[PDB]
RNA sequence: CCGAUAACGAACGAGACUCUGGCAUGCUAACUAGUUACGCGACCCCCGAGCGGUCGGCGUCCCCCAACUUCUUAGAGGGACAAGUGGCGUUCAGCCACCCGAGAUUGAGCAAUAACAGGUCUGUGAUGCCCUUAGAUGUCCGGGGCUGCACGCGCGCUACACUGACUGGCUCAGCGUGUGCCUACCCUACGCCGGCAGGCGCGGGUAACCCGUUGAACCCCAUUCGUGAUGGGGAUCGGGGAUUGCAAUUAUUCCCCAUGAACGAGGAAUUCCCAGUAAGUGCGGGUCAUAAGCUUGCGUUGAUUAAGUCCCUGCCCUUUGUACACACCGCC
C-alpha cells in the first residue's frame, strides 16, 4: 500500500496538462522527457512521479472530463 | 527423476485429500534436489505455500536457541532421518512424510476467546495453510523433545515420529496433540 | 428447539417486555448517548440497520 | 590424467601424508610432543599419538597452497575458539613452538626452505613428493 | 525413570544375544541397539564395527553423528 | 576385543584412599583421585605406555601399580616441571605434585599459614568471604542463606 | 580447430560473495579456484554445486572450459555465487557465439527451476541501531 | 525585548529574506524564566535544504 | 448417525472477526452439493477458492 | 489524497530532501586494484593426454617491454513511476493479483505549533545569587576509599547438554584502526629461544603501498565420550610463571597445574521482534600504560508465525460536562 500522491506532485501534474496538452501523450517515458523542458524539477524522483500521474490523468481524460 | 537427495523420486507420491493438495509442494514443479534455497518464501502472504515441504520441515526444525542458523546441520538430519524411515518401512520417504503431515494436522480448533468477558472456547475450523503449519510444528516439536535426554539421536527420533504419525497409534506426539485439539473442540462445539 | 419440537411446524414465541429507564441507567447501559447541541434537536428514532 | 593435490580430497590426502612421514622415520620430533598442548585455547592433548606427523602433513600442504608463510601465519591457521570459561568466547592463536618445530623438521627433511623474503616455501622436491602422494591417494580414493 | 547403569562390557547372556538376534531386524544403529541390549553405547559402536568386518550387517550412511546399518538382504 | 568381561575386572578399585570406577576409561577414571586432572592423567598414562582405548577394569595389577608410582614420582620420570601442583613449595622449596589427602592437609597448612600471620587472605578465609577481591555486594548469597 | 579469442567472463554474487566465471573454448571441464566441483568444501551442499549441469546436460558443458575465482562471504554464499556464475557463464557464452534460439530454450529451464541461478539475490544486510543488539531487536527494558 | 526583536525582524525583512525567527529565552526582572518567539515569513525546519537555506546563530 | 467428515470450498472471504482478527468469517460451498452455501468462521491464512475440511454441516457461523 | 462542501487559495510539519543499499559486461579511467593472453620457470605427468592440469612462482610502467575494465575502487550519468495487464472501488482517490523487471514498501539522517518546575551548576574562561578563601570547600603530596556484605531489585554473560562436549583436519568475511602540539602511550610481518603467557634481533607501514589474499568464529568432515552432576558447567580456592605500571595486597591482566559448587530448562509475572528480520556466531571502534561479561558498528549462518484487531495496555481526534484557566499536582 501507500502510493497516494501529494498535492505537490498532483497540482504540478495538473498544471502542465493545462498548458502543455498537445506536447504530451499516452507514453510514460515520452511524458517524462517532455517534463524535462516544459518545467524544471530539481528531483528526478519528483520528475517521474509527476510524469507518472500525468499519464494516469491523460488516460482518464482521453474519454471524459475531469477537474482539469 | 528430480532425485531429492540423489534418490527418492517424487512422481509416485500422492496427496489423498484435496484440502491439502495445493499446499504441499512435492510435485515436479516444486521438486528440487535439496531442501535448501534462498527462496524468500516469507516475503509476502501465501508465498510459503509453494515452498517445498521438505524445505519447510528442515526450516521449522532448527529451534531453541543453540541451533537456529544451522541449516546445513538440519538438512543432514533430514538426510539420516529419511534414510532410516525408508529402511524401516520400504515406501517413499516423501510418501510417509506427506502421510504424517495430513494425519497430524488438526482439522478443528477453538478460538479460546469467543467470549472475552468470560472464556467460552468457541469451536472453529482451520485453514489448509494452518493445517500444514500446525502439523509441521507438531512433528518437529515431537522429534525435538523425544531425543532430549536419552541415547537416541534427533534423526532417529524424527524417524519414528514420522512413521508413528503416518499410521496413527497414540504414540506420536503430533497425533496426541491433534486428538487433544479435536477433543476440546468437541467439548465446546 | 425446532429439531426437538414434536410439531412439524411450530413458531417460536416472542417476549414482549416494555422497559422503563431513568436517564442515569439509560446512559450507563448505553441505551442513549450524548449528542451535539444541534443533534439533540433531532427526534427521529435511530435507523434499525435491518438489511 | 595427471593428479594435483587440489584435485583430491584434502582430509584423506593429509592422513595419507602423515602415514608417509610415519613410515619414513627421519623427521625430527621434539621430546615434549607427548606432553604439550597444540594451542593455548585447548583443554586436552590431542588424541592421536602421531599428531606431530599429522600437523607436519597439514603444514606442508598449507605452504604449498600459499607459500611465504611464517610461524606467525601458521598460528593463525591453527588458531581456534577459546571458551574463556564463564566469560564469552574469543579467538586464540596456536603454539608458536609447535609451528617452529614442524617448520624446522620440514627444513631438515629438505622439502621446506627459506624465501627471498621472510617465511618458508616448498622445495621442488617437496612439491614433487606432494604431487606423487596426491596421485597415489587419488588412486586409493577411486579404487 | 531413575537410572540405567548400562553394561560397560558384554557378558555371556548379551554377547550371544547380539550375535543371534540383533542382525534380524531392519534398523541397526548404535543408539537403538544400545537401548535394546541395555549396553552402554561405546560397546554398541565397537561391536557393531566388528559385525561390519565379519560381514553380518551392511553399512548405508556412515556419518560422524548418525551412522546407520541394516540387516543383509534375504533371498 | 568387545567380548565378555575379562575375569580380572574390578568394578570398584581402590587407589590411595579413594575408589575409582573401573567401568570408565583410565584417563577419566583416575581423575576421581584428588589432585589429578585430565591433563595430568593423560601425561602419566602416556609416559606409562598404556593403551587408552580400554577401560579401567582392564588394567592388570602391575599396570595399576606402575601408574601409581608414576604419579607420586613425576620429577624422576621426566614429567615437565610445570605440571606440578606444588611448584616451588613455601616450606621447603621442593617442586612436587600431590595426589591424595596430603593435598587436603597441605591446603589446610597453607590456610593456617596466612591465618596465623593474620594476612588479608587469612582473615578473609577465616571470615568465610571471597579472597581474590571479587565484589561481595550482590553475589554469594547462596553460601550464607 | 585452433581459433582463439572466444571467451566470456560473467560474474555472480550473493551476500558480498562474488564469484567470477571465465568460460573458454575447450574440452568439457569446470573448476572452481583450481579444484573440481565434486571436491567442494561443504560436501553436504555439493548437489547445489553440480545441479546446473544436471538440468542443462553435460553435452552443453562439453564445449566449454570454466575456471572460477571467488572471494568474499561465507561458505553458503560462495556456493550460491558458484552455481549462479556457472549458469550465467555458459548462457552468456551461447548468446555471444551461437544463436539465442538455443539460449532461450536453456534459459527457460534455468528460470523455471531456480531464478536465483540467473538473477542475484538483492538482500544484503541491515544496519544495527543504537538501542538494541541488532538491527530491529531492542534491549530489554524494566518498569520497576 | 519586544522593541529590540521587532527592530531586527524589520531589518532582516527589509534587507530581503524569505523568513526569520528570533527566540529570546531567560529571566528578566524576576526569578521565573520565559521565552519569547518572534517569527515572520517562511521558515522550514526539516531535511537537507535546511543546511543550505537556513543561517543560525 | 454421525455426520461424516467432508470438504467445502471457499467462495468469498467475508472479513475478520473474533475481537482480535484471529479468525475470519468466510462463505463456503460444498462440492457434494454446490447449491448449499453457508458461512463458517475459520482460523489461519485463508484465500478464495481453497478447500477446507468440515466435521459438521448444519451449523452456520455467527459473529465471534 | 479524493470527494461532499461558505469556502477559495496557501504555509509549516508529513512528503519532498541528504546519506546508504540494490542493477547497470553502458561512459571516464587505475604498478597504491586487478583480469585475460603470452614468455620463462616448479611439479604431476607419460597411457600420450600437450593451446594438458596446478602455481598468491617470477615477468610483460624493470616504461618501450601485451591488451582490457568483467571482477575492485569512485565520479558523471541512467534506471521505478502504481509503469503495463486483469479485478474491485462514487469507477474518483486508491486497493488486490500477475507479467516483465536488479529493485513493484532498503535502512537511516533531518524533523512543526508547544508542553513537561523532565536531566544536566560534576563538560566548559556558560552563568546569577549564596557559601568558602591561608589551620582553604583553592592547589599539591602520601595513604585509604569509591570494590567494603545477614538482604532486595535492574541490565547482562555463561550454562543446564549427544541438535552436544573433546581431539584433529578442511575451510570461507566485512566494517574498521594504526607511530602522537601539549603527550610520555602505534599496527606489526620474518627469524631465534620456551609448553605457555612471553623475551631478543631484524624490517615494513603516517598507509587501496605494511600488518593483510585481515587463512575469524559459527559451520563442514573424521575420533572418543554415552544420558551418568558425566569427558556438561567452570563458580570457589592453592601453588607457580610472565606482561604493563613508580606502585599489582583488598588478587590489574594473562599463562600452567591442582579442587570442582549450584545449575536436570525455571512460579506469579514480564521483555524484544516481521526478512537477510529474530536468533546462533565471531571480528573492529570507544573506554586503554594494563584492560570488555558494556556500548557502538561489521561480517557469517540464518529461521517460525502474520498481511489482522481494539480484547488487554496506552496514545490521538470528535462530541460532551465543568464552579478548573498557576488549568485535577486544579478548585473547594
Ligand atoms: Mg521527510
Ligand atoms: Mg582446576
Ligand atoms: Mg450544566
Amino acid at each position: 500500500m501507500g502510493r497516494v500522491r501529494t498535492k505537490t506532485v498532483k497540482k504540478a501534474a495538473r498544471v502542465i496538462i493545462e498548458k502543455y496538452y498537445t506536447r504530451l501523450g499516452n507514453d510514460f517515458h515520452t511524458n517524462k522527457r517532455v517534463c524535462e523542458e516544459i518545467a524544471i524539477i530539481p528531483s528526478k524522483k519528483l520528475r517521474n512521479k509527476i510524469a507518472g500521474y500525468v499519464t494516469h490523468l491523460m488516460k482518464r481524460i482521453q474519454r471524459g472530463p475531469v477537474r482539469g | 527423476d528430480i532425485k531429492l537427495f540423489g534418490k527418492w523420486s517424487t512422481d509416485d507420491v500422492q496427496i489423498n485429500d484435496i484440502s491439502l493438495q495445493d499446499y504441499i509442494a512435492v510435485k515436479e514443479k516444486y521438486a528440487k534436489y535439496l531442501p535448501h534455497s534462498a527462496g524468500r518464501y516469507a516475503a509476502k502472504r501465501f508465498r510459503k505455500a509453494q515452498c517445498p515441504i521438505v524445505e519447510r520441515l528442515t526450516n521449522s526444525m532448527m529451534m531453541h536457541g543453540r541451533n537456529n542458523g544451522k541449516k546445513l546441520m538440519t538438512v543432514r538430519i533430514v538426510k539420516h532421518a529419511f534414510e532410516i524411515i525408508h529402511l524401516l518401512t520400504g515406501e517413499n520417504p516423501l510418501q510417509v512424510l506427506v502421510n504424517a503431515i495430513i494425519n497430524s494436522g488438526p482439522r478443528e480448533d477453538s478460538t479460546r476467546i469467543g467470549r472475552a468477558g468470560t472464556v467460552r472456547r468457541q469451536a472453529v475450523d482451520v485453514s489448509p495453510l494452518r493445517r500444514v503449519n500446525q502439523a509441521i510444528w507438531l512433528l518437529c516439536t515431537g522429534a525435538r523433545e523425544a531425543a532430549f535426554r536419552n541415547i537416541k539421536t534427533i534423526a532417529e527420533c524424527l524417524a519414528d515420529e514420522l512413521i508413528n504419525a503416518a499410521k496413527g497409534s497414540s504414540n506420536s506426539y503430533a497425533i496426541k496433540k491433534k486428538d487433544e485439539l479435536e477433543r476440546v473442540a468437541k467439548s465446546n462445539r | 428447539i425446532s429439531e426437538a419440537s414434536v410439531f412439524d411446524a411450530y413458531v417460536l414465541p416472542k417476549l414482549y417486555v416494555k422497559l422503563h429507564y431513568c436517564v442515569s441507567c439509560a446512559i450507563h447501559s448505553k441505551v442513549v448517548r450524548n449528542r451535539s447541541r444541534e443533534a439533540r434537536k433531532d427526534r427521529t428514532p435511530p435507523p434499525r440497520f435491518r438489511p | 590424467p595427471g593428479v594435483t593435490v587440489k584435485d583430491v580430497n584434502q582430509q584423506e590426502f593429509v592422513r595419507a601424508l602423515a602415514a608417509f612421514l610415519k613410515k619414513s622415520g627421519k623427521l625430527k620430533v621434539p621430546e615434549w610432543v607427548d606432553t604439550v598442548k597444540l594451542a593455548k585455547h585447548k583443554e586436552l592433548a590431542p588424541y592421536d599419538e602421531n599428531w606431530f606427523y599429522t600437523r607436519a602433513a597439514s603444514t606442508a600442504r598449507h605452504l604449498y597452497l600459499r607459500g611465504g608463510a611464517g610461524v606467525g601465519s601458521m598460528t593463525k591457521i591453527y588458531g581456534g575458539r577459546q571458551r574463556n570459561g564463564v566469560m564469552p568466547s574469543h579467538f586464540s592463536r596456536g603454539s608458536k613452538s609447535v609451528a617452529r618445530r614442524v617448520l624446522q623438521a620440514l627444513e631438515g627433511l629438505k622439502m621446506v626452505e627459506k624465501d627471498q623474503d621472510g617465511g618458508r616455501k616448498l622445495t621442488p622436491q617437496g612439491q614433487r613428493d606432494l604431487d606423487r602422494i596426491a596421485g597415489q591417494v587419488a588412486a586409493a580414493n577411486k579404487k | 525413570r531413575d537410572k540405567l547403569n548400562n553394561l560397560v562390557l558384554f557378558d555371556k547372556a548379551t554377547y550371544d544375544k547380539l550375535c543371534k538376534e540383533v542382525p534380524n531386524y531392519k534398523l541397526i544403529t548404535p543408539a537403538v541397539v544400545s537401548e535394546r541390549l541395555k549396553i552402554r553405547g561405546s560397546l554398541a559402536r565397537a561391536a557393531l564395527q566388528e559385525l561390519l568386518s565379519k560381514g553380518l550387517i551392511k553399512l548405508v550412511s556412515k556419518h560422524r553423528a548418525q551412522v546407520i546399518y541394516t540387516r543383509n538382504t534375504k533371498g | 576385543m568387545s567380548l565378555v568381561i575379562p575375569e580380572k575386572f574390578q568394578h570398584i578399585l581402590r587407589v590411595l584412599n579413594t575408589n575409582i570406577d573401573g567401568r570408565r576409561k583410565i584417563a577419566f577414571a583416575i581423575t576421581a583421585i584428588k589432585g589429578v586432572g585430565r591433563r595430568y592423567a593423560h601425561v602419566v598414562l602416556r609416559k606409562a605406555d598404556i593403551d587408552l582405548t580400554k577401560r579401567a577394569g582392564e588394567l592388570t595389577e602391575d599396570e595399576v601399580e606402575r601408574v601409581i608410582t608414576i604419579m607420586q614420582n613425576p620429577r624422576q620420570y621426566k614429567i615437565p616441571d610445570w605440571f606440578l601442583n606444588r611448584q616451588k613449595d613455601v616450606k621447603d622449596g621442593k617442586y612436587s605434585q600431590v595426589l591424595a589427602n596430603g593435598l587436603d592437609n597441605k591446603l589446610r597448612e597453607d590456610l593456617e599459614r596466612l591465618k596465623k600471620i593474620r594476612a588479608h587472605r587469612g582473615l578473609r578465609h577465616f571470615w568465610g568471604l571471597r579472597v581474590r577481591g571479587q565484589h561481595t555486594k550482590t553475589t554469594g548469597r547462596r553460601g550464607r542463606t | 580447430s585452433k581459433g582463439p579469442l572466444q571467451s566470456v567472463q560473467v560474474f555472480g554474487r550473493k551476500k558480498t560473495a562474488t564469484a567470477v566465471a571465465h568460460c573458454k573454448r575447450g574440452n568439457g571441464l569446470i573448476k572452481v579456484n583450481g579444484r573440481p566441483l565434486e571436491m567442494i568444501e561443504p560436501r553436504t551442499l555439493q548437489y547445489k554445486l553440480l545441479e546446473p549441469v544436471l538440468l542443462l546436460g553435460k553435452e552443453r558443458f562439453a564445449g566449454v572450459d570454466i575456471r572460477v575465482r571467488v572471494k568474499g562471504g561465507g561458505h553458503v554464499a560462495q556456493i550460491y555465487a558458484i552455481r549462479q556464475s556457472i549458469s550465467k557463464a555458459l548462457v552468456a557464452y551461447y548468446q555471444k557465439y551461437v544463436d539465442e534460439a538455443s539460449k532461450k530454450e536453456i534459459k527457460d529451464i534455468l528460470i523455471q527451476y531456480d531464478r536465483t541461478l540467473l538473477v542475484a539475490d538483492p538482500r544484503r544486510c541491515e544496519s544495527k541501531k543504537f538501542g538494541g543488539p541488532g538491527a530491529r531487536a531492542r534491549y530489554q527494558k524494566s518498569y520497576r | 525585548v519586544r522593541r529590540a526583536c521587532y527592530g531586527v525582524l524589520r531589518f532582516i525583512m527589509e534587507s530581503g529574506a524569505k523568513g526569520c525567527e528570533v527566540v529570546v529565552s531567560g529571566k528578566l526582572r524576576g526569578q521565573r524564566a520565559k521565552s519569547m518567539k518572534f517569527v515572520d515569513g517562511l521558515m522550514i525546519h526539516s531535511g537537507d535544504p535546511v543546511n543550505y537555506y537556513v543561517d543560525t546563530a | 448417525r454421525v455426520q461424516p467428515i467432508k470438504l467445502a470450498r471457499v467462495t468469498k472471504v467475508l472479513g475478520r472477526t473474533g475481537s482480535q482478527g484471529q479468525c475470519t468469517q468466510v462463505r463456503v460451498e460444498f462440492m457434494d452439493d454446490t447449491s448449499r452455501s453457508i458461512i463458517r468462521n475459520v482460523k489461519g491464512p485463508v484465500r478464495e477458492g481453497d478447500v477446507l475440511t468440515l466435521l459438521e454441516s448444519e451449523r452456520e457461523a455467527r459473529r465471534l
